[PDB]
C-alpha cells in the first residue's frame, strides 16, 4: 500500500524482464561482435551477413533457456495474483 | 397541502449535478472507460444529493439561455479541472515514451512517422505507475473536494470571467515537456554517453558496428538503468500532482 | 401500518432500483472493473463475449454477498413475511447488514472526506456514519479498489510486450510488430499459471480479509 | 425534510386516509350507531382519489429516474 | 420562462374552469336553501384579468379574487331563491365539457413537446 | 390549498423541462466525445 | 401436484429470457466464438470475415454438437410433458439431467472444486451430487480456459510464417519492408492449402 | 392444410426478419465482400473506398449474379402463390429448391461429408435429398475457402511490385528508404492500367 | 392515379434513409473523399486536416458541383409537386432524367457494357434507355476508376521530391540518415507554395466537367 | 416570432452541429494541424496524448474566440433579454461577428474560386459574402495558414537534425542513426528556448 | 433427429388448424346449421385468439433473442 | 429477370389503390349515395389500415436490415 | 441457507394453489354441491386474479432490470 | 397470505349478508307455516365470531291463533336492508380490488 | 437553397401551431364562429405536421452522422 510497496514491486517486476531479455540480448550482442571482429580481421565488410548469424543464436537460446524463462515468468505471475489480496488499500 | 414544489427542486439538483458530472467525465480514473456508466451517473447523482441542499438554490428557467449559459458555465469548469488533472499523467507518459524511443524499442517511427507501427510499452509502464501512485495518494478525493470548493469561489449562478487565465491553462501544456525533460534528463543522459560510447568503436574500423551490437547493448543499459530509476518518480509524482493542484487553485479563482 | 395497497405501491416501485443496488451498493462493481481491465490487458478486448463475463460476474456477487443475504433474510425478510414487523421497518432493519458490509471494504480518507463535504458534525465511532455518507465513501472505495487489482493484473502483460520488442530488435527486425508475437504468448501465460482459477480466488480474498 | 422524507409523508399521508375511510366503512357495516352512509361513501371516493395521485406520481417519478440512468455519461 | 409563458393561458382557464364549477356546485347544493340568490362569473373578463395581474385571494377561510356575479332570476319563488335548477344543470354540463376540453388541450401540447424532447 | 390543477400542471412542466435539460446535456455530451474521439 | 395453466404460461415464457444465457454460458457457442475470434486475430487480418458469418456459422456447429443432448432431452422431457403424462417441474429435472452431463464431461476438476470451496459445500461425494449453480460456473471457468488453450496454439503457424519471412527478408538485407504486408498472403495460402475451416471445425467437433 | 392468413403474416414477417442471414449464408454476398475487403488492404490503402461503397458494390453484384435463381423462385414458387393456386408451404417448398441447387453447385464435397459425419445423418442417396440444415454450413465453409483463394491469388501483383520496388531501392544502397511509400503510387498505377475494378467484378461473377 | 397521403408520407420517409447511398452512389462525393484518402497520404502526414474536416469539405464541393443538377431537379420535378401539377410517382419518374444525364456522362462505356452483360439486358437502342440497375454500379465503378487515376497522379511530385532529397542525402555519405522525416517539411513547403489545396479543388471541380 | 415547440426543436437540431461549428466556423482546425504538425516534428507520434492536444486546442480556440464570444453577448445575448431584438434577426446579428472574423481570416482567392463555383456573378461587396461561399474558402485558407505554420515550426528541429547528422558524419561515424542522438538535443533546444509559450503566444499574434 | 425448424413448424400448424377450425365453425353457424351453439363457437374462436397471441409473444422472444445474439462483437 | 423495385412499386401501387376505393367510397355514402351501405365503408376502411399497417411493418423490417448490412466494417 | 430460486418456487407455489383452490371452489358450485355460495366463488377467483397480476407485475420488473444488467459493457 | 387479511372483513360480512337474506327469505316463504317460528341472527356478533352461525328467535308483536310469529312488515324492512347492505358491501370490496389492481397496472 | 427550403418547411409547420393555438384560444374566449370540431381537426393536423417534420429531423440528423463517421 505505502509508496515503498509500489516501488519495489514495480522495481522487481522489471528487474524480472531484465532477467527474461537478458540472455537473448547478451547472445545477439556477443554473436554481433563476433561477427564484427571476424569481419575486421578479414577486412570484409557487407552490413548483411552479421544478420545472417544472430537469428540463428538467438533462436538456439530459447532451445536451451527457455523452459528457465517460461518457468520464471509463470512463478512471478502466480505469486502476484497471489499476494494481491494483500496488498490491497 | 401535497406541494411537492417540484421546480424548486429541480432548480436545486441540476446544475450541481451538472458540475459533478462534467468533472467525472473527465478527471483521471474517474473516467475511464471501464467504469459502467450508469455507476459514474449514480456516482454523481449521490454526489450532488450530499451536496446541494447546502448551497442556494438557482431560479434561472430551464427554459432560456440563461440555462444555456450556465450548462456551458459547468461544463467548462468541469472539463477544465479534468484536463488540468490529467496534464501530469500526459507529462509521465511523455517521459516514458522518449525513455522508450532512446531505446531504440520503436525504431519504424524514425523512417515512417505514424505508420500504425508504435508501441511506447514504456509510456504505458509508467503510466499505470502513475496512476497507482495518484490512487495511493488519494489525488481523486481531493479533486471531489476541489470540485465542491469551486463554488464559494465561483457561485452557480452566471458570474463575469477573465481571460489570460484560459492561457494558464493551456500554458500548462509547456509543463507536460519541462517536467517530462526533468523526469527523462539522467537516464536519456547516460543513454546518450552509451551512444556516444558507440560512437568511438565506428570511429574504428569501418562499418561491422551498430545495428548489430549497438541496439541490444543499448537495450539492456537502458532496461537496467531505468529498473533502478524507478524508485525516482514518486517524490517527482508528487511534485507534478502539487504542481498541478496549486496551479488549478490560483487560476481558477 | 400502511394500507395494502401502499404496500403493494411501495414494493413495486422497489422492485425498480435493482439494477442500482447491484452497481451501487453490491461486490458486483468491482468484480466487473477488473474483468474489463483484464480483458484490456490481453488484447483480445471482444473475447470472452461479453454476456459471459456479465454470468460469471454476477455468480461471483451471489456467492459472494451469501452471508450479507443470508443476515437480511434471517433478521428482517422473515419476521416481515410472519406479519410481526411493519413493512416500513423490514427496510430499516435489513439497511445494517448491508451497511455493514459497506463499511467493512469503505476505507476512512474518503469517509472523513463526505464527513467533511456534508458539514456534519464529527463522527467520534463509526455507529453515527448515516447512510449519505457510507454510499459515496464505499462506491470510492471499491472505484480505488478496483483500480489497483487491474494495475497489479496490468503489469505481466506489458512485462511480455517489453521483453518481446526487445528481443525483436537485438537481431534488428525493427519492422516486425511486437503485439502480433505478443499477444500468443499472454494467452499462454494465462492458460499456464490457472488464469482464472487465482484470478477468482484473489477476488473472493480481496473481499474476505 | 427531505426528499425522501417527503415521499415517506405523503404515503403516509394516503395509508392513513385509506386506513380511515376503510375503519369508518367497517364502523358502519357493524351497525354503530352515528356513522352515516353519505360519510362511508364520500370518504372512500376521497380515498380512491388519493390512492390514483400516488400512482401517478409514482408512475412520473418512476419515468423521471428512467430518463435519468439513460443520460449519456 | 418560455414553456411557461406557453403554457399559462390554458393552465389559467382550466384553473378558473375548476373555480367556476366549485361555484356551480355549490349552487346546486344551496338550490332548495330558502333566500339563497345563485352566484356565476362571468368566464372571459375574469379570464383576462387573471392573466394580466396574476392571481390573488381574499384571505388565506381563504377563497379567489373573482367578482361573485348575481344571475338574473327567471321565475319568482316565495322562499327567496333565484337558483333555477335548468340552468344549473346546463351550465355544470357545459362547464363539464369545456374543461375536459382545456385537458386535452394542455395534454396534448405538453405530448406535442415531449415528441420533440424525444430523441 | 394547492389543487390538483395546480399540481399536475406544475408536475408536467417540471418533467419536460427535465427532460429538455437531460437531451440538451446528451447533445453536449456527444459533440464533445465526438470531438475528443478525433486523429489530430 | 401439478402447477396451473397460467402459471406455466408464465413460467414458459418467462424462461424464454434466459434463450441467449443458457446458448452462452451453458451451450458450446462460448468456445467456438472465443476460439473463431482469436483465428480472425491470427490471420493477420482482424475482421476479413464479417462477425455475422462467424456467429450464425457457430451457431449450426453448437447445434450440430448438441443434438444428441437435445434429442435426450427430447425424449426423457418434452415429449412425455407435451403428452401431458408428467408436471412441468418435474419434467424440467428430468430433463437437466443430460444437460448436467455434458456440461460435467467438460468441467475441469479444480473449477468445480473451488466454485464448491467458495459455496461451503462440505461432502459432496458422488459426481451426482454437484447442484446446478455450483456446476454452471465451474464449466463456464472450464470452457474459457479450454479455449485459450486452443487459441494460442492456432496462433503457432502463423507466428512461425511471420518469424520465417522476417528472419528471410532482414538477413537478405531489405530490412526497412514491412513483413507483416508481405506475410498476409502466406498466411491467407496456408489457411486455404491446409482446408483451414474444414480441419477447424473437425478439431472443434473432435474437442468434445 | 392451408395456413390461416394471420399465420401466414406471422411467418412473412418473422422470414423478412432473417433477411440479411439469408443474404450472406445463402447468397454470393460474402465472397464478393471477403474479396473486396482483401483487395482493398493489398493495395495499401486501408480506406480508401468507405465501406458503404464496397457493401453497395457487392449488393449490386450479388443481385445481378442471383438474378437466375430469383427468377426461377418467382416463375416456380411464387407466381402460383400470388395467383392463389398453391399454399405457402408447398410455395416455399418448390422455392427452396432452386437455391439448394444453386448452393449444391459452388459447395466441396469434403465439407459436406464433415457436416453430414458430424450430424450423424444416415445415408443419403445422391443430390436430392440432402437437409437445408446440413448444406448450409457446408456451403458457408466453402464459400469462406473459395474468398480465401481468390484474395491470396489477387495478392500476387502487388507483391511482385514491392518486391521490385524494394530491390530497386536497395541495389542502389539507398538502406534506410522504405519502400511503402514508392510502391503505393505504383499499386494505383497498376490497378488503374489493368482495368482493375471492372475485370475483378467480372472474374467474381464468372466463377458463379 | 396518384398515391394516397398516407403512402406518399410513408414511400418520403422510407426514401430519405438512402440519403448516403444516394451521396456515396449518385453524386460526386465518391470522387472526392477517396481522392482526400489518398492525398493525407502523398503529404506524409496519414493525420492530416481531420477527418470530419475532410468529409464537411467534400460536402460542400460535392454542392458546389451537383447545384446545376439540383436547380434542374427543383425547376423541373418538384416545382410542379409543391405547386400541385404533379404526383409522387411522375415527380420520381422526372427528377431522375437530369440525374442519370449527370451520371452517364462520367460513366465509362466498358463497365456499362459490363453490367449490362451481366444482368442479360436486351439491346439498349441508346443511353436513353439504359436501366438504372444498369447505370448505378458502372457508375459507381467508373468513379473509383478515375479516383485512383487522380490519387496517382497527384502522387507525382511528392515522389519527385522523396526521391531528390534521398539521393542528396545518399550522394553526401550520410546513408543513415532516414529521408522521410527531413522530406516532410518540403512535401509541406510544395503544397503551401502552389496552393495546392485550391489548384486541387479546381482540378476536381474541372475534371468533372 | 414562431412556435416554441418549433424552436425547441430548431435548437435541439442545431446543437448536433456543434463539432461542425467548431471545426469549420472557428480556429480549432489551425491549432490542431499545427500541433500535429509539431509533434511530428519532434521525431515522436505519441509522446502527448490525442486527447491533451485535442483539449489544448480547445482551450486556445476559446480564447482566441472570447472577444467574438463578448461580440456575440453584446449583439445576441443581452438584446434577446430586453427584447429590442430577438429570434432570427438576432439570431443573424449575432452570426455577424463570427462573419467578420471569418472574412479577416480568409484569402480572396479561395473566396473567388468558390463564388466562380457558384456562379454569383453580382458578389462586389466584401460584408455580403454568403455562408455558403465563405466557409469552405475559411476552411481552406485555415489549411494553407496551419501548413505554412507547420513548416515555420519544422525549419528549427530539420536544421538540429541536420546538424547533428553532419557532426557525426565529420566526425567518422558512419553507422550511428542521428535520429537518436538528435532526439534528446531536440527536447532540450525546445524546453530551453521555452518553445510552447512563445508557439501558443504566436498563435495568438496569428489570429 | 431432433430439428427446431421442424418443431417451429409443428407449432405454427397448430396454431393454423385451430384458427381454421374456429373460422369453419363460425360460417358453418352464420349459413344456420343445426347443431351448432353460439357460446362454444365464441369459445373456440377466443381460444383461437389465445393461441395465436401465444405464437407472436414466442415469436417475439425469439426474434429478440436471435438479434441480440447476432449483434455481439467477434 | 425479376426486380425488387417492380415488386415494391407494385406493394405500393396495391395498398394505394386499396386506401383510393376506401377513400371514394366513404366520399361518395357521406354524399348520400344509395347503393353504398355503412357497414361496408367501415369494412373497407378497416381493410384499406390493416394494409398499410402490414406495408408500414415490412418497410421497417426492411430498413433494419439495410441499416444492419451498410454498417458492416467489410 | 436462502435461495431466490427457491423463494420464486415458493411464490409461484402460492399463485398456483390460490388459482387451483378457486377453480376447484367453481367446480364445486357448478356441480350443485351444498355449501359454496356464489359470492365466495366470485370473491375467489377476483382474489386469484390479483395474485396473478401480482405475479405477473414481479415478473416484469425482474425481467427488466436483468435485461438491463445484461446489455450492459464492461 | 397478506392479501387474505386486507380482504377477510369485506368477505365476511358479504357472506354473513347472504346467510341472513337466506335466512330472512325463509322467513318469508314459511309465513303461513302454522307453528313455524321467525329465526334471525345478530349480524355483529356473529361478524365479531367470524373475523376473530346461532340462530335467534325473534321476538313475536302479534299473537296469531295457528302459532305464527312471522311479521310481514318488519321481515320486509329486514329483506329490503339486507340487500342494501349487501350491495354495499359488493360495492366497497370491488372499489378495493379495483385500487389494488390500478396500483399494479402499469 | 436547401436551407432556404427548410426554412419555408419550417415557416409553414410553425404557422399551422400558431393558426392552431389561436383559434383554440378564442374558442376558450366564447367567441362566436369557432366550432370544437374544427378546433380538434386543427390541432390534430398541427401535431401530424409537427411529427412529420421530427421524423424528417431525424432521419437527416442519422444521415450527417452515418456521412461524418466514414474513415475517409
Amino acid at each position: 500500500m505505502t509508496p515503498e510497496s509500489v516501488m519495489m514491486m514495480g522495481t522487481e517486476a522489471m528487474k524480472v524482464a531484465l532477467a527474461l531479455a537478458a540472455p537473448l540480448l547478451l547472445v545477439a550482442l556477443i554473436t554481433g561482435l563476433i561477427i564484427s571482429i571476424l569481419q575486421a580481421a578479414t577486412q570484409i565488410n557487407e552490413m548483411t551477413l552479421s544478420f545472417i548469424p544472430k537469428i540463428v543464436a538467438v533462436f538456439i537460446a530459447i532451445i536451451v533457456a527457455g523452459p528457465w524463462m517460461l518457468n520464471l515468468l509463470l512463478d512471478y505471475v502466480r505469486t502476484l495474483f497471489s499476494n494481491l489480496p494483500y496488498i490491497i488499500g | 397541502v401535497t406541494s411537492e414544489q417540484w421546480l424548486y427542486w429541480l432548480h436545486l439538483y441540476f446544475w450541481p449535478l451538472l458540475r459533478v458530472l462534467a468533472l467525472i467525465s473527465t478527471a483521471p480514473i474517474l473516467s475511464e472507460r471501464a467504469i459502467p456508466k450508469r455507476v459514474k451517473l449514480g456516482l454523481g447523482i449521490m454526489i450532488t444529493l450530499v451536496i446541494a441542499p447546502s448551497l442556494p438554490a438557482n431560479d434561472t428557467p430551464l427554459f432560456s439561455i440563461a440555462a444555456l449559459w450556465l450548462a456551458m458555465q459547468q461544463i467548462l469548469i468541469g472539463i477544465a479541472l479534468g484536463f488540468t488533472m490529467q496534464f501530469a499523467f500526459a507529462a509521465v507518459r511523455t517521459a516514458g515514451e522518449f525513455i522508450g524511443l532512446q531505446m531504440g524499442l520503436s525504431f519504424a517511427t524514425f523512417v515512417d512517422p505514424g505508420s500504425h507501427l508504435n508501441m511506447p510499452v514504456l509510456a504505458r509502464i509508467m503510466d499505470m505507475l502513475a496512476m497507482l501512485l495518484f490512487l495511493t495518494f488519494n489525488g481523486h478525493l481531493w479533486l471531489i473536494s476541489l470540485l465542491v470548493d469551486t463554488f464559494h469561489t465561483l457561485p452557480i449562478g452566471s458570474n463575469p470571467v477573465n481571460s489570460n487565465a484560459f492561457m494558464a491553462l493551456a500554458r500548462a501544456g509547456g509543463l507536460i515537456f519541462l517536467n517530462g525533460l526533468m523526469l527523462a534528463l539522467p537516464v536519456i543522459t547516460l543513454l546518450l554517453t552509451l551512444n556516444l560510447a558507440l560512437g568511438l568503436l565506428n570511429r574504428m574500423a569501418p562499418q561491422l558496428s551498430i545495428f548489430v551490437i549497438g541496439f541490444p547493448l543499448t537495450l539492456t543499459v537502458g532496461i537496467m538503468l531505468m529498473a533502478a530509476l524507478m524508485p525516482l518518480i514518486a517524490p517527482f509524482c508528487e511534485h507534478l500532482f502539487s504542481e498541478i493542484f496549486n496551479l488549478l487553485a490560483d487560476i481558477v479563482s | 401500518s400502511w394500507s395494502l395497497s401502499v404496500q403493494t405501491l411501495v414494493f413495486i416501485t422497489s422492485l425498480t432500483f435493482l439494477p442500482a443496488i447491484l452497481l451501487m451498493m453490491t461486490s458486483f462493481t468491482r468484480i466487473i472493473i477488473v474483468f474489463g481491465l483484464l480483458r484490456n490487458a490481453l488484447g483480445t478486448p471482444s473475447a470472452p463475449p461479453n454476456q459471459v463475463l456479465l454470468g460469471l460476474a454476477l455468480f461471483l456477487t451471489f456467492f459472494i454477498m451469501s452471508p450479507v443475504i443470508d443476515k437480511i433474510y434471517v433478521d428482517a425478510y422473515q419476521p416481515f413475511s410472519e406479519q410481526k414487523i411493519s413493512m416500513q421497518e423490514a427496510l430499516d432493519k435489513g439497511a445494517q447488514p448491508l451497511r455493514a458490509f459497506m463499511l467493512r471494504q469503505t476505507r476512512e480518507a474518503d469517509l472523513a472526506l463526505f464527513a467533511r463535504l456534508a458539514n456534519s458534525g464529527p463522527l467520534q465511532g463509526p455507529e453515527a456514519v448515516p447512510m449519505r455518507i457510507l454510499l459515496p465513501a464505499y462506491v470510492t472505495s471499491e472505484l480505488k479498489t478496483a483500480f489497483q487489482i487491474g494495475f497489479t493484473i496490468f503489469i505481466p502483460f506489458l512485462i511480455i510486450d517489453l521483453v518481446i520488442a526487445s528481443v525483436l530488435m537485438a537481431l534488428g527486425m525493427m519492422m516486425v510488430p511486437p503485439a502480433t508475437i505478443a499477444l500468443p504468448f499472454k494467452l499462454m501465460l494465462f492458460v499456464l499459471v490457472d488464469g482464472w482459477q487465482l484470478l477468482m480466488g484473489s477476488l473472493a480474498q480481496s473481499f474476505y480479509s | 425534510v427531505s426528499f425522501a422524507g417527503q415521499l415517506h409523508a405523503a404515503l403516509d399521508r394516503i395509508s392513513d386516509r385509506q386506513a380511515a375511510a376503510r375503519v369508518q366503512a367497517e364502523k358502519f357495516t357493524l351497525g354503530e350507531p352515528g356513522i352515516a352512509l353519505n360519510d362511508v361513501m364520500a370518504d372512500m371516493q376521497k380515498a380512491s382519489v388519493s390512492m390514483q395521485m400516488g400512482i401517478q406520481v409514482r408512475n412520473k417519478l418512476v419515468a423521471a429516474y428512467q430518463e435519468v440512468m439513460s443520460m449519456q455519461v | 420562462d418560455r414553456l411557461d409563458a406557453a403554457l399559462r393561458f390554458q393552465q389559467e382557464a382550466l384553473n378558473l374552469r375548476a373555480q367556476r364549477q366549485e361555484i356551480l356546485a355549490a349552487n346546486i347544493a344551496n338550490a332548495d336553501t330558502p333566500g339563497y340568490q345563485a352566484r356565476d362569473i362571468d368566464f372571459a373578463s375574469e379570464l383576462k384579468k387573471v392573466m394580466v395581474r396574476g392571481r390573488e385571494e381574499t384571505g388565506g377561510v381563504s377563497s379567489p379574487a373573482v367578482d361573485l356575479l348575481y344571475r338574473v332570476p327567471d321565475q319568482p319563488s316565495l322562499d327567496g331563491n333565484t337558483v333555477d335548477m335548468d340552468r344549473e344543470r346546463t351550465q355544470f354540463a357545459d362547464n363539464s365539457l369545456k374543461y375536459q376540453m382545456g385537458l386535452t388541450v394542455l395534454g396534448s401540447q405538453l405530448k406535442g413537446m415531449m415528441n420533440v424532447l424525444q430523441g
